[PDB]
């Protein structure tokens, strides 16, 4: 449950992230990708060396929607509904993978914001991506 | 894998009971039921919109066979799983892309078939050299990942 | 979330447990301790020798809770509150034992009900393990 | 060892810029203010109430600074890390019943520290190969449980 501290501390680091979204986004895949190999499972189809515009491009559609996420905080099954039955009835990636991407978001975050990355912040967004891999997978079975 | 030889023994004990090809069907028919998202690799079997249509897939029935053929002739190389599981290995990451998350979820859904089909027989320390057993050949298959 | 369907499978199976459900959930308990020692980590306190009455005493326990949570299936939240308060604030058992403990509650059903353990059976168990699951951890921070 | 000639003078490098002292401290208070419930082994360690209280905790300093000294023995020993690790593991499961699942969130706040510390100097690469130790160092420790 995303207290009323935690949903200030997620909407003012994502606030910071600003702009830079799409490219935290994309470095976090490919942390992701470097990290934890299985990942690479799902992306067969994709030039996943560094720099690749399939990464950026992926990457700036994950950052886009975790700020969809971010302002609906407190609607966050209906706004990430579609996604929700593209990653139960489509894409079908292991619910295991959601920690793996969230760790990689985390550690993109930190790397970028040095004063904003409170322990009270990072406990805040550990919570925020879990509730967002909760959602992601809520339709699966 | 770490099996003492008391354990290895419980395990080629029980096997010798086993029907590899249907306790094979069963287990694979029981994963796409239990954890549908596992279905993604296998559109190409036709129906499984119910779990009676996927237990009576004759594809899937195939299928269960090899895999539980591969596993079943593991149990002879319990010593040397990595050693006998490299190629498979290698196939299912290059090739096949399949996330060897999917071998720990069979590993259980295997146990939970075993139990069904042994009863009293799958003892607690049954279940844990098979658990051993499970563990180690999903170590082995995701071992030449990359 | 637990279907319509599932909750009708659940009280199913549930039912036929019936008045051996205490003694299920020693033999779960025993299979957990076995299959996974790691789980000994938050019982030294207890003689876990096979056949104990402490063992036995906590797999009646569980068995009761568990039987609560069928019961107000439709309410798990409030049905199990007070035991969601213990294990997050007292107990603190990581959340990955909940899913070891789940897998050995499946496999002693299914050693015990060999006509109502069917694949749709076996898939509203999950479900509603990890249901429980999700319940008694979601207070933990 | 799981690393790579590239991933060893990775790691070996940037461990020497690490102040141990800071960063074992920082990374013990982030686990307890991040996952509250490891808190169950410090009971004795004053006030954890609040993250302010946790990471201004002397005791949790003391703590932080044993455990990543500990650490750093291991990065000494890249390629037996199970049997430099033989003598805690036996400590944390017999004398302290640690569950070892601690050991992998420990490693993966680490790595956030380190990330945190460092910024850009703290590539995908470098991660990577952090990711590697912090799993085998977690692993060695679990190794001697039963
Ligand atoms: C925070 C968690 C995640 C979010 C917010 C997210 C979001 C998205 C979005 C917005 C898309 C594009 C949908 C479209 O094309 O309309 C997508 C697609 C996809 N996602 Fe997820 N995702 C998440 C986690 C994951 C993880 C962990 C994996 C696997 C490691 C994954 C694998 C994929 C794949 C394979 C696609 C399709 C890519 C393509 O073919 O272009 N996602 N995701
Ligand atoms: C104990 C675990 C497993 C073993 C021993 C195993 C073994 C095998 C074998 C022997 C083959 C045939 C290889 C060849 O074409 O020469 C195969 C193919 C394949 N396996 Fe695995 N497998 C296992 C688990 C899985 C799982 C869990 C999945 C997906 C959920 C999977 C997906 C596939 C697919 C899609 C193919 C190709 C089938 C075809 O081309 O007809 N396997 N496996
Ligand atoms: C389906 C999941 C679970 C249920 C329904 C459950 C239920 C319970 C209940 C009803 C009690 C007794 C409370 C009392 O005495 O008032 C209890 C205590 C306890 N549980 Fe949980 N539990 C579950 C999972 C776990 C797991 C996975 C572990 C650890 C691996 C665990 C560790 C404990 C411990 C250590 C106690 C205290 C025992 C004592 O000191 O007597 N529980 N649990
Ligand atoms: C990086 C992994 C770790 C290493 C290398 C490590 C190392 C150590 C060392 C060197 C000691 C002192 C031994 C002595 O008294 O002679 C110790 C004690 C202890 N460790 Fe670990 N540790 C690690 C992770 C953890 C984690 C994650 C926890 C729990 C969250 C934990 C809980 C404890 C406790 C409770 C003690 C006893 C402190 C006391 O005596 O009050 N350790 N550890």
């Amino acid at each position: 449950v995303l207290s009323p501290a935690d949903k200030t501390n997620v909407k003012a680091a994502w606030g910071k992230v600003g702009a830079h979204a799409g490219e935290y986004g994309a470095e976090a895949l490919e942390r992701m990708f470097l990290s934890f190999p299985t990942t690479k499972t799902y992306f067969p189809h994709f030039d996943l060396s560094h720099g690749s515009a399939q990464v950026k491009g992926h990457g700036k559609k994950v950052a886009d929607a975790l700020t969809n996420a971010v302002a609906h905080v407190d609607d966050m099954p209906n706004a990430l509904s579609a996604l929700s039955d593209l990653h139960a009835h489509k894409l079908r990636v292991d619910p295991v993978n959601f920690k793996l991407l969230s760790h990689c978001l985390l550690v993109t975050l930190a790397a970028h914001l040095p004063a904003e990355f409170t322990p009270a912040v990072h406990a805040s967004l550990d919570k925020f991506l879990a509730s967002v891999s909760t959602v992601l997978t809520s339709k699966y079975r | 894998a770490h099996l003492t030889p008391e354990e290895k023994s419980a395990v080629t004990a029980l096997w010798g009971k086993v029907n590899v090809d249907e306790v094979g069907g069963e287990a694979l028919g029981r994963l796409l039921v239990v954890y549908p998202w596992t279905q993604r690799f296998f559109e190409s079997f036709g129906d499984l919109s119910t779990p009676d249509a996927v237990m009576g897939n004759p594809k899937v029935k195939a299928h269960g066979k090899k895999v539980l053929g591969a596993f079943s002739d593991g149990l002879a190389h319990l010593d040397n799983l990595k050693g006998t599981f490299a190629t498979l290995s290698e196939l299912h990451c290059d090739k096949l892309h399949v996330d060897p998350e999917n071998f720990r979820l069979l590993g259980n859904v295997l146990v939970c078939v075993l139990a069904h089909h042994f009863g009293k027989e799958f003892t607690p320390p049954v279940q844990a050299a098979y658990q051993k057993v499970v563990a180690g050949v999903a170590n082995a298959l995701a071992h030449k990942y990359h």
